[PDB]
């Protein structure tokens, strides 16, 4: 019984149905996420053949213990819904609100955050999972540990090397081949969204709001940004997918060198 | 200028 193991609190987040909670067994803070069956896009089968939302399949595949992706602790099926018990770091703030309040981030801080997101996305891919909705809204900052967590696998898919023709992530983070042709490959689409995210961090908001900007191929910098950072962003935002860097090329890029540790990041920029 | 969230 779910009503027995957890103390449920008020709504959580910053739209959706995620509630604050505490696990009674040990007062562990949790996030209790409800997903209505009639609203589920993709379904998956578990090992025992039980039909679950794909989000549960993907969360189980990444739930090893690497701290950069949100951990699914448990889940329950109800007549009309599924309930996901997720870890809840505290104190946290999502990266969207963090950037809103602080404006464009110092490049040392953006480098630390971007590096952690890259490591989290690599973990997903290594576990066979494509997130498909990388954006600042889906990134939580543990303000005491300086550790970022990727959340909300509700738009994700199993990672494959063939073409994707479906998409339900965030359009202003989606790549021009999706806008133009309704198709994309997983890794190069992820790199595009990471380019959007990095611009967001160093400029204080995303570069594109309209389809014509997404496909237009021009990146205007509204804030002072180093030449090395600009180059990496423009490379991630290459119009042709095959022109975009691999994850290895991103992390070997000159702008990415000498990253801060999470604890250094917390002490320098968050405390 | 207006910064906003974007639904999925
Ligand atoms: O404790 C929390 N504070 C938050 C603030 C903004 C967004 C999310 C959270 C949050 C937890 C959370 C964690 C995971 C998900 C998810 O996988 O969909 C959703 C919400």
């Amino acid at each position: 019984p779910l009503e027995s193991q957890y103390q449920v609190g008020p709504l959580l987040g910053s739209f959706g149905s995620v509630y604050s909670g505490i696990r009674v067994s040990d007062n562990l803070p949790v996030a209790i996420k409800h997903v209505e069956k009639d609203r589920i896009s993709d379904w998956g089968e578990l090992p025992n053949g039980t039909r679950v939302p794909m989000e549960v399949v993907l969360l189980k595949k990444v739930s090893s213990g690497f701290s950069g992706v949100i951990r699914l602790l448990d889940w329950f099926e109800r007549p009309d819904s599924f309930v996901l018990i997720l870890e809840r770091p505290e104190p946290v703030q999502d990266l969207f609100d963090f950037i809103t309040e602080r404006g464009a981030l110092q490049e040392e801080l953006a480098r630390s955050f971007f590096w952690q997101v890259l490591e989290a996305v690599r973990h997903c891919h290594n576990c066979g999972v494509l997130h498909r909705d990388i954006k600042d809204e889906n990134i939580l900052i543990d303000l005491n540990r300086g550790e970022l967590k990727l959340i909300d696998f509700g738009s994700g898919a199993l990672l494959k090397d063939t073409v994707y023709t479906d998409f339900d992530g965030t359009r202003v983070y989606s790549p021009p081949e999706w806008i133009r042709y309704h198709r994309y490959h997983g890794r190069s689409a992820a790199v595009w969204s990471l380019g959007i995210l990095l611009y967001d961090m160093v400029c204080g908001d995303i570069p594109f709001e309209h389809d014509e900007e997404i496909i237009g191929g021009q990146v205007f910098f509204r804030q002072r940004v180093s030449s090395e950072c600009q180059h990496l962003i423009r490379w991630c935002l290459a119009l042709r997918p095959s022109d975009r860097p691999t994850f290895e090329e991103i992390q070997n890029h000159p702008w990415m060198q000498d990253v801060l540790l999470p604890q250094e990041t917390a002490e320098i920029h968050l405390h | 200028r207006k910064r906003r969230r974007h639904p999925s």
